[PDB]
C-alpha cells in the first residue's frame, strides 16, 4: 500500500516495486523493474562520477545493492547455486566502506532470502561494526536477535552454551558497555562449560570442529 | 570479420554460465585477453557482447574483489563507458 504511492519515474519507485515483485515470485516484472531502475540510477551516476570516484561511491553502493537482485532470484530459482552466491556475498561484502548505514540496506535486500539464522558469519561483523561505531544500541538487538532469548532479563540464568561465537561476542559486548563484572563470571562459566565440551567430542573425520574450538578457548 | 570472435565470445559466455567454479581455472586469462579486446581497442568492435560475457564470467565464477587490484585499470574503463 505504501509503495503504491511512490513514483514510477525515481530510481527508488522502481527499486522498491522490483524488491515487491520478487517478494510475491514475479520473475519476469522484476526483471523489468530492475532494468529500469538500472538506467533511472545511471543518469545520476554519470553526471555524479565526471568529478571523482568518492562523490560517485554513493550511486556506486546503490548500483551494487541493485546489481544483488538477480542472485536473489537465482537463489529462488536454482537450489544448486544456493551455497556458493551466499559465499560470493560474503566476499563481495568484504570489499565495500564499513559504514552501517549502507551495510543495514545491504543486508535488508541480502536478508529476502538468508535469514539471520542461516548466515552469521555476516552479521557478527555487523554487530561489532555497530558496536565499534558507538551505536551498541543496535549491536545488542542485533546479538540477541542472532541468540534467540535476551538474556538481559533473566540476569540469574547461564548464556545460552549453543551457538559459542554468539556467546562469546555478547560477552565481549556486555564487558565493554556497560558492566566489567558480570562479564567476568559469564565468561568463566563459559570456558568452563566449553571445555567440558571437547571431552565427549570424538571426531574420527570431522576435523573442522576441533581446530575453530581450540581457538576460541585461547 | 568480428563475427567469429562475437560468436565465440557469446558461446564463452554461456558455456560459464552453464558451469560454475568449474571455470575459475580459466578466468585470469580470459581476463587478460577480454580486457585487451575492450581497453585499448585498436579496433571498431562489439564492446557490448564482450562486456556481457565479461560480466556473465564473473557472476558465475564469484571474481569479485581480486580483478580490482590485479587489474588496476578496470574500474578506470568500466567508469568511462558512461561518458563515451
Ligand atoms: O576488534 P577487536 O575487539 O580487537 O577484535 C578483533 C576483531 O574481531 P571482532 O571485532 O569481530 O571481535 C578482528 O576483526 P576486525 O574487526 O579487526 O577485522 C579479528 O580478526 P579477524 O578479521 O581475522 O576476524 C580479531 O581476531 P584475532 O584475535 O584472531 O585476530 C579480533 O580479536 P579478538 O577476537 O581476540 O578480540
Amino acid at each position: 500500500e505504501y509503495t503504491c504511492m511512490i513514483p514510477r519515474d525515481t530510481h527508488d519507485g522502481a527499486f522498491y516495486r522490483a524488491v515487491l515483485a520478487l517478494h510475491q515470485d514475479l520473475f519476469s516484472l522484476a526483471q523489468q523493474c530492475i532494468d529500469k531502475a538500472r538506467d533511472l540510477l545511471d543518469a545520476e551516476l554519470t553526471a555524479m562520477a565526471g568529478e571523482s570516484y568518492s562523490r560517485a561511491y554513493g550511486a556506486m553502493v546503490s548500483c551494487h545493492m541493485l546489481s544483488e537482485l538477480e542472485e536473489v532470484i537465482q537463489y529462488k530459482l536454482v537450489p544448486e547455486r544456493r551455497e556458493i552466491i551466499r559465499q560470493i556475498w560474503w566476499e563481495r561484502l568484504q570489499g565495500c566502506q564499513r559504514i552501517v548505514e549502507d551495510w543495514q540496506k545491504i543486508l535488508m535486500v541480502r536478508s529476502l532470502v538468508v535469514s539471520p539464522h542461516e548466515d552469521m558469519r555476516t552479521w557478527l561483523k555487523y554487530a561489532s561494526l555497530c558496536g565499534k561505531s558507538g551505536r551498541l544500541a543496535l549491536a545488542h538487538k542485533t546479538l540477541v536477535l542472532l541468540l534467540g532469548v535476551d538474556p538481559s532479563r533473566q540476569l540469574d540464568h547461564p548464556l545460552p552454551t549453543v551457538h559459542p561465537q554468539v556467546t562469546y561476542a555478547y560477552m565481549k559486548n556486555m564487558w565493554k558497555s556497560a558492566r566489567k563484572i558480570d562479564a567476568f563470571q559469564h565468561m568463566q562459566h563459559f570456558v568452563q562449560t566449553m571445555q567440558q565440551q571437547a571431552q565427549h567430542a570424538i571426531a574420527t573425520e570431522d576435523q573442522q570442529h576441533k581446530q575453530e574450538l581450540h581457538k576460541l578457548m585461547a | 570479420n568480428p563475427g567469429v570472435i562475437n560468436n565465440v565470445l557469446a558461446t564463452i559466455g554461456e558455456l560459464a554460465q552453464v558451469s560454475g567454479l568449474e571455470m575459475r581455472k580459466w578466468v585470469d586469462e580470459l581476463f587478460i585477453i577480454i580486457m585487451d579486446m575492450l581497453q585499448d581497442s585498436s579496433l571498431l568492435a562489439k564492446r557490448q557482447v564482450a562486456l556481457w560475457t565479461l560480466g556473465q564470467l564473473v557472476a558465475s565464477t564469484g571474481y569479485v574483489v581480486e580483478p580490482y587490484r590485479k587489474y588496476p585499470t578496470l574500474l578506470e574503463v568500466l567508469l568511462n563507458f558512461l561518458k563515451t
